[PDB]
């Protein structure tokens, strides 16, 4: 043993022994306070952490002292690596403040900003509860749309500027501990190294995300045709049978899930789905026997039994007192063999599924829990999610579901009923692959400076369409940020975990399932009562992410990469089904066409000789918005108050030339006629002329 | 006669610091003893719980401590839990029974201030993690001289850092009424009724 390798050990030890006591305290303050609401338990709370955050930093300057080049044992080293992550600590206080300002302005703005109804500017609504609420359950295409551009013009017109601070801060933070950019800092989760063969480079993902991509298209077109043809039944109006779809129409705020489409898009509708709901109230279940049920399904597979200490810590009701408590489902590792569970359990199928998924959590905890202290997590950050998705999906099928008495001993499926349950799975499953692909790569450009400034918005609905098949309802320019009205993107969390932990999930299944020797589709596979896929699935979840994530992936599935196949032979059925639904339609989109692009008028304007900056594009707007007033005053009579936001400005190429259109004040809805926005340009076509200095052939409207 | 004072005289130990009784040449009435108690379970294996207290026997062995009711089911055979992992291995190749009862006011039995099990007793070392230690059927625990200053709160971690050992101990508050555990094992014949 070397003598540096020595040193080294002996420090570990003490810091693990001391860590461990110091963590407990903070997870057990936290619980305190998460079901008991109170003053007292957050001042407690905010203590018990900042005792433990010290203790970190005090560590992790003298872990500094060691020479990672001279360690040989991996694991000495790579909790050596863990334990000298600086992070934000090594800006200079004078910036780190200053991002952390930001940060907490970002995150103030989303939780607290307000839309407003123009007719009644006293009634507002907050994103939760309120505009959430209608975007997934409205069809009225108006009122879509006032929340839509409503949340985009009043809240991320305030998230643009802060965003260009935040970006350049991020990457002066990640230049001082020797990455490229920041992007390139949040690729280092899936950085492998120390094994010959399992190597994987922090560059490879973007390339291996690309790859994977490419072969999930030509399914998501097949879903994307389906819905388009239904939803021209709800909007006959507003959808072109061969283009994008539009942006405000998705189910969502953002359409990163199309399940609240569902409604719309069933394919059978007298065929409803499985809902055991009524036979657990009819058998008189009650939370605690919901939990039971979950428990005998791990240990039916040969994973061990929950501790004494679970059934009596958790909270597995809402409480009768007068506590109030946190309901969101969490599964916690407290530490020292300590695992709770904290959920509002209802007797409801939802929940029964909830549950299955928490306690996968708590499987995973327990199996690394033998590891040194730094290397208790997941493989990678995508590891976790992906092993509670695949506990769901073997208790929600029917075959499941007949062995617990939920479903009756003659039971039939029909294949009517299996479509209308593979399309509601790819409403989430395949709707958010596109979503997050497109947002990451768009980040991804920004951090490495391929996309100025100048061309954020542009860059973004060039993406949207193209990748997504998406079209925003109304232009946007450099003062609106889009992205940052998503919760991921202003609250600095990184986003790709969610499209890698949906590969790993079917990678996952199909391989216990053929443990299993399921014969059969691979949507209809249960795990139940097979102990040879339970010990596939322990030799993964007890390494922790103690060596290279790319060795515990093969563990479990046997290769080393990430493969789509799994996921494309999941959803077989339900493509065979949509290409003959598909047959008489069109797949796939164009980019060209947009809702606003029948009003829109072509100008087109050649000064060669002043720059056409943005001051001149803002008198251009201010004089249509003066022609629009002289028309409805002298033709029809009306006084309107056409300002220059009403005016929409589209397709501006570096040589002058544009399109625009006029909107009614108060309503982004109420599109002005282009006969009559003609009829006001041929009007006041005199004046237009001398504000600018050109004439009929320097300065152009097409089609007057 | 085979004399029971010693298990009335002071208060039951813990599970992982069980007391045990070796009883040879003597005549014993297991029907007095166990009717002092309220018996809440009599599971027996390779044996009657009748032909039990009826037979003669070269050696009878009976290992007692205080355990609380709801816990029962971590003591059944076959279990992997941290009770028999840690805690009490039963030792089934001879034949033996498990009862559990709980203590009436009328008997003079003290009561300890709260019941006491091992979640885990390991070693650690920053080059592999921890090394579990199991116990073995009808021994003791080896993490057992880590429990002398006992546990304050749940899950308190009592260390030694000059042998890289640790033990975890979980506390459950004192009942009413007293409960304990009694293992009872046979050999084939001294001890008859
Ligand atoms: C919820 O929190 C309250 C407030 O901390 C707890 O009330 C405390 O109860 C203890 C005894 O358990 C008293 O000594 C404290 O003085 C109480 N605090 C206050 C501020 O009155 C309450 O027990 C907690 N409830 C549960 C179910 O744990
Ligand atoms: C796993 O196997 C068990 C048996 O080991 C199955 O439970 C049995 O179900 C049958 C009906 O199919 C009952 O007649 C038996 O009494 C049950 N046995 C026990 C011990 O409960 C269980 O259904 C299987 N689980 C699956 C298929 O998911
Ligand atoms: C469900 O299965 C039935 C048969 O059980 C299918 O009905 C057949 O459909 C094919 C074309 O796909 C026809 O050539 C046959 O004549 C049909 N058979 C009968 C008896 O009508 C049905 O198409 C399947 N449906 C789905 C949604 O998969
Ligand atoms: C385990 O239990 C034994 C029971 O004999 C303890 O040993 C006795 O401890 C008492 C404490 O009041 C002393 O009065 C006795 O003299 C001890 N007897 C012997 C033979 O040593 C023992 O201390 C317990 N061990 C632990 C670690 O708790
Ligand atoms: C370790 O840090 C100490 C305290 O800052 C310093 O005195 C010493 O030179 C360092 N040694 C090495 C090997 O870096
Ligand atoms: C580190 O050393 C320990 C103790 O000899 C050994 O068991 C372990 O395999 C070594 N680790 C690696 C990654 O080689
Ligand atoms: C906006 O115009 C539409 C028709 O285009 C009309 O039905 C609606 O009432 C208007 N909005 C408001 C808030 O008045
Ligand atoms: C055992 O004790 C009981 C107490 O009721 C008594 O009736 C019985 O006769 C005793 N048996 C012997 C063999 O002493
Ligand atoms: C025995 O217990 C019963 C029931 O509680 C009680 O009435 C009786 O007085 C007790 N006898 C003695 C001697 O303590
Ligand atoms: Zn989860």
């Amino acid at each position: 043993q070397s003598l540096i390798e020595e040193k080294a050990e002996s420090f570990l030890n003490k810091f693990n022994q001391e860590a461990e006591d110091l963590s407990y305290q903070s997870s057990l303050a936290s619980w305190n306070y998460n079901t008991n609401i109170t003053e007292e338990n957050a001042q407690k709370m905010n203590e018990a952490a900042a005792k433990w955050s010290a203790f970190y930093e005090e560590q992790s300057k003298i872990a500094q002292n060691f020479s990672l080049q001279e360690i040989q044992n991996a694991t000495i080293k790579r909790q050596l690596k863990a334990l000298q992550q600086s992070g934000s600590s090594a800006l200079s206080p004078d910036k780190n403040k200053q991002l952390n300002t930001i940060l907490n302005t970002m995150s103030t703005i989303y939780s607290t900003g307000k839309v407003c109804n123009s007719m009644n500017p006293q009634e507002c609504f907050l994103l939760e509860p309120g505009l959430d609420e209608i975007m997934a359950t409205s069809t009225d295409y108006n009122r879509r749309l006032w929340a839509w551009e409503g949340w985009r013009a009043e809240v991320g017109k305030q998230l643009r500027p802060l965003y260009e601070e935040y970006v350049v801060l991020k990457n002066e933070m990640a230049r001082a501990n020797n990455y490229e950019d920041y992007g390139d800092y949040w690729r280092g989760d899936y950085e492998a190294e120390g094994v010959e063969g399992y190597n994987y480079n922090r560059n490879q993902l973007i390339e291996d995300v690309e790859n994977t991509f490419k072969e999930i298209k030509p399914l998501y077109e097949q879903l994307h045709a389906y819905v388009r043809t239904k939803l021209m039944e709800v909007y006959p109006s507003y959808i072109s049978p061969t283009g994008c779809l539009p942006a405000h129409l998705l189910g969502d705020m953002w359409g990163r899930f199309w399940t609240n489409l569902y409604p719309l898009t069933t394919p059978f509708l007298q065929k409803p789905n499985i809902d055991v709901t009524d036979a657990m109230v009819n058998q008189s279940w009650d939370a605690e026997r919901i939990f039971k049920e979950a428990e005998k399904f791990f240990v039916s597979v040969g994973l061990p039994q929950m501790t004494p200490g679970f059934w009596t810590n958790s909270m597995l009701t809402e409480p009768g007192d007068d506590r109030k408590v946190v309901c969101h489902p969490t599964a916690w590792d407290l530490g020292h063999g300590d695992f709770r569970i904290k959920m509002c359990t209802k007797v409801t199928m939802d929940n029964f599924l909830t549950a299955h998924h928490e306690m996968g959590h708590i499987q995973y905890d327990m199996a690394y829990a033998k590891q040194p202290f730094l290397l208790r997590n997941g493989a990678n950050e995508g590891f976790h999610e992906a092993v509670g998705e695949i506990m769901s999906l073997s208790a929600a099928t029917p075959k499941h579901l007949k062995s617990i008495g939920l479903l009756p001993s003659n039971f039939q499926e029909d294949n009517e009923t299996e479509i209308n349950f593979l399309l509601k799975q790819a409403l989430t499953i395949v709707g958010t692959l596109p979503f997050t692909y497109m947002l990451e790569k768009w980040r991804w450009m920004v951090f490495q400076d391929k996309i100025p400034r100048e061309q954020w918005t542009k860059k973004w609905w060039e993406m949207k369409r193209e990748i997504v098949g998406v079209v925003e309802p109304l232009p946007h320019d450099e003062t609106y940020c889009d992205p940052a009205s998503l919760f991921h993107v202003s609250n600095d969390y990184s986003f790709i975990r969610y499209y890698t932990r949906t590969i790993y999930q079917f990678q996952f299944q199909e391989a216990l399932c053929q443990a299993a020797k399921h014969d059969g589709p691979l949507h209809k596979c249960d795990i139940s009562n097979s102990t040879e896929a339970g010990q596939k699935l322990l030799n993964m979840l007890s390494l922790g992410n103690s060596g290279p994530w790319t060795l515990a992936l093969e563990n479990v599935v046997g290769s080393r990469n990430m493969d789509v196949k799994p996921l494309l032979n999941y959803f077989q059925p339900l493509f065979v089904w949509l290409k003959e639904q598909n047959r008489n339609s069109t797949v796939g989109w164009s980019t060209d066409w947009s809702p606003y692009a029948d009003q829109s008028i072509k100008v087109r304007i050649s000064l060669k000789a002043y720059e056409w900056t943005d001051n001149e594009m803002y008198l251009f707007r201010s004089s249509v918005a003066y022609a629009m007033r002289e028309y409805f005053s002298r033709e029809k009579n009306q006084t309107v108050p056409f300002g220059e936001a009403d005016v929409w400005v589209s397709d501006l190429k570096p040589r002058v030339s544009f399109n625009f259109f006029v909107t009614s004040p108060k309503n982004v809805s109420d599109i002005i006629p282009r006969s009559e926005v003609e009829e006001a340009i041929r009007m006041s076509r005199g004046r237009i002329n001398d504000i600018f200095g050109l004439n009929d052939n320097s300065l152009e409207f097409l089609g007057i | 006669e085979c004399d029971f004072s010693k298990l009335f005289k002071a208060a039951p130990p813990q599970i992982y610091n069980f007391s045990r009784l070796v009883f040879t040449n003597c005549n014993y009435n297991l029907t007095k003893l166990l009717s002092l108690f309220h018996v809440s379970e009599f599971s027996c294996h390779q044996v009657s719980p009748s032909a039990l207290a009826s037979g003669c026997y070269s050696s009878l062995t009976v290992d007692y401590f205080a355990y609380p009711l709801y816990l029962a089911s971590y003591l059944q055979q076959g279990s992997t839990g941290e009770i028999a992992q840690y805690n009490y291995k039963q030792d089934f190749s001879n034949p033996t029974c498990r009862i559990l009862a709980s203590v009436p006011a009328n008997v003079s039995i003290p009561k300890p201030d709260k019941y006491i099990w091992l979640s885990q007793c390991y070693s650690f070392s920053a080059y592999s993690g921890d090394v579990p230690h199991y116990v073995l059927p009808g021994q003791y625990t080896p993490c057992l001289y880590l429990t002398s200053s006992g546990f304050d709160n749940s899950y308190q971690t009592n260390r030694d850092f000059q042998n890289k050992m640790a033990a975890t101990g979980v506390i459950s508050s004192m009942t009413d009424n007293l409960q304990m555990a009694f293992v009872i094992s046979v050999q084939y014949n001294s001890v008859c009724p």
